[PDB]
């Protein structure tokens, strides 16, 4: 009985980790466009300078 | 006509050790039952509070 509470536990863990998986998901696409933006505008040396 | 008795049938002192052995470990059986059957619900209860 130990044994499948925990599992249980595991399970709902996991639902909440997808979640979260998708909304950073969703955060790194809309970083990616801004900046594609900015580079795509301007130059790049600006970007190594800051590297 | 008698129907011969006997009276009392006594053991020595060494003998009735061995003979009583017998049930008193008749008797641990329970209690060891017992507090197997108490642990059983205490993990149960804790694995609940770990989920």
């Amino acid at each position: 009985q130990s044994q499948i509470l925990k599992a249980e536990g595991e399970r709902q863990s996991a639902f909440l980790q997808a979640e979260a998986r998708e909304r950073s998901a969703e955060a790194e696409a809309r970083a990616t466009k801004m900046v594609s933006e900015a580079i795509a505008s301007g130059d790049i040396q600006a970007v190594n300078y800051f590297v | 006509v008698t129907r011969i008795e006997i009276r009392d049938v006594r053991p020595p002192a060494e003998l009735i050790s061995s003979m009583n052995a017998q049930m008193k470990a008749e008797r641990t059986k329970r209690a060891y039952i017992l507090e197997a059957e108490g642990i059983r619900q205490a993990e149960i209860l804790k694995a609940e509070g770990e989920k």
